[PDB]
């Protein structure tokens, strides 16, 4: 509802300002204009995958802030440390094995 | 001739021709191509008008320096009408709708509008004039279009007898209103329409026909008081052409607007013209006679429908 509603003038507004924005100049008769007139490139397909998988393992780590709360913490330090390090490792084997080439 | 018209140079675009031409609705899709071809030569060109001058910009660069001229003028009014015709070698009447407003009817723009420019020219002795008349003209003809069209034919045959009024059909070429008419209007947002076009007969012309036309006839001295109608080479039906734009813009096709303020698009009264037949004039001279060929719809039809072509065709058929 409360969201709902608010979330549906969003949108509704927007497209009008689309729609008038569109439309309304087209009722304007402007004569008539005349007619005016890929290479997959490996570097930026790397980038793409290399954000998915980093980006996966961010929702690994959004539990933390809950997890801190738990009586277990020897665990849970140990183990939260555990999911970033594998990250930082992530990073760091595609730095040395020359990965990030688009950084170049 | 006058002593300062005598012809001068090669006629090239500052060369003098020695033809004060005095274009009247030179704003319209036919004025700009006479206006340049006019201009093309150097011919010097007055260009009375009603709209913005701004909008009068984009015939600027088709005339030397001091060879275009945008005074103002009223259909309503002759006083300014006398203005631009006081010494002209020539006068050119283009004026004319494809719809009627609230200011000026049918009859105001095709029969006393294109009077009172006549009737002027004689009181000040215009040596020649010409007059855009359409081929169907018949006082009992059904589209209104055409029957004030018709009465307009004969004041302009009587106030200016030596007038050469001449009867184009339907005119094609890069900003028309008629082949750009199915293409978009007759298709856009809507599934054709046509009510059985089957028994239209249509032969339109090109522009650039229509245009070298009208520049051969002031330059003969043999056509005054004549009368002329300029038809393309092949005639067509109706469905046919329908039929075949749609190959040539590659639009999709299915075999069979109201009016409003602004310019409308697809009027009651044009359908009537759009279904009336083409008359067939064996006797009245054509644009053979004018050192004019007919160009075939096929050659010239790709330029203008091109931009429709978003982003191998065989020619229409013809109907005798
Ligand atoms: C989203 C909100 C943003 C804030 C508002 C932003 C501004 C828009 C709100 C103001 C509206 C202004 C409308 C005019 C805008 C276009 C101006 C223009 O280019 O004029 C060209 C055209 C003039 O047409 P034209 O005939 O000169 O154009 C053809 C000329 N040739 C062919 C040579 C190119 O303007 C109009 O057609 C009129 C537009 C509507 C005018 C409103 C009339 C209201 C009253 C009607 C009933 C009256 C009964 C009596
Ligand atoms: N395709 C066709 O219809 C064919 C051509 N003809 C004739 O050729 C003539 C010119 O063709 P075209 O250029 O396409 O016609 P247009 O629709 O482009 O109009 C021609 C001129 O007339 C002006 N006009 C309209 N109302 C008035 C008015 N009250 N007073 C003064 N000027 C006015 C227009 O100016 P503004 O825009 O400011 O109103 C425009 O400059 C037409 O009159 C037509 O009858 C004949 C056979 C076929």
């Amino acid at each position: 509802m409360n969201l709902m509603l608010a979330l549906l003038t969003n949108f509704t507004l927007a497209t009008l300002l689309v729609i008038i924005a569109f439309w309304l100049p087209q009722l304007n008769v402007y004569s008539e204009k005349t007619s005016p007139y890929l290479p997959f490139s490996m570097k930026f397909f790397l980038v793409a995958i290399t954000f998915l998988l980093f980006d996966l393992e961010i929702a690994l780590l959004l539990p933390l802030p809950w997890a801190s709360q738990t009586a277990n913490l020897n665990t849970m330090l140990t183990m939260a440390l555990f999911l970033i390090i594998l990250l930082a490792v992530s990073l760091a084997y595609e730095w040395t094995q020359k990965g990030l080439e688009w950084t170049e | 001739l006058h002593h300062a018209v005598i012809p001068h140079g090669k006629g090239g675009r500052s060369s003098v021709s020695g033809i004060v031409a005095t274009v009247f609705g030179a704003t319209g899709f036919l004025g700009r191509y006479v206006v340049n071809h006019l201009g093309r030569m150097g011919s010097q060109v007055i260009v009375p008008h009603r709209c913005e001058p701004y909008d009068t910009m984009h015939l600027r660069p088709m005339g030397d320096l001091g060879q275009i001229i945008f005074m103002d003028w009223n259909g309503r009014d002759k006083d300014s009408i006398r203005r631009a015709v006081e010494h002209s070698s020539v006068v050119i009447n283009l004026v004319g709708r494809e719809w009627e407003t609230q200011n000026f009817d049918f009859e105001d723009v095709f029969v006393k509008i294109p009077q009172a420019i006549a009737q002027v020219s004689k009181e000040a002795g215009v040596e020649k004039f010409i007059h855009i008349s359409h081929l169907n003209a018949d006082i009992k003809s059904s589209s209104k279009y055409l029957r004030s069209k018709a009465v307009g034919e004969k004041e302009v045959r009587e106030t200016f007898p030596e007038a050469t009024i001449i009867k184009p059909a339907e005119i094609f070429g890069r900003e028309d209103r008629f082949l750009n008419y199915f293409a978009n209007i007759r298709w856009f947002g809507g599934v054709p329409l046509i009510s059985l076009g089957k028994k239209t007969v249509k032969q339109p012309v090109y522009i650039v026909d229509v245009t070298k036309g009208i520049i051969n006839a002031i330059k003969d001295p043999d056509a005054r008081g004549k009368t002329f109608a300029f038809v393309g080479p092949s005639r067509y039906l109706l469905f046919d052409l329908v039929q075949y734009v749609f190959a040539v813009a590659h639009r999709p096709f299915l075999p069979y607007f109201e009016i409003s303020p602004f310019e409308p698009w697809t009027t009651r009264d044009k359908v009537e013209r759009i279904h009336t037949t083409d008359k067939i004039l064996p006797h009245l001279p054509g644009l053979e006679d004018l050192g004019v060929e007919a160009t075939p719809l096929e050659l010239k039809a790709i330029e203008v429908l091109r931009r429709h072509r978003t982003y191998d065709v065989q020619p229409a058929k013809t109907i005798p």
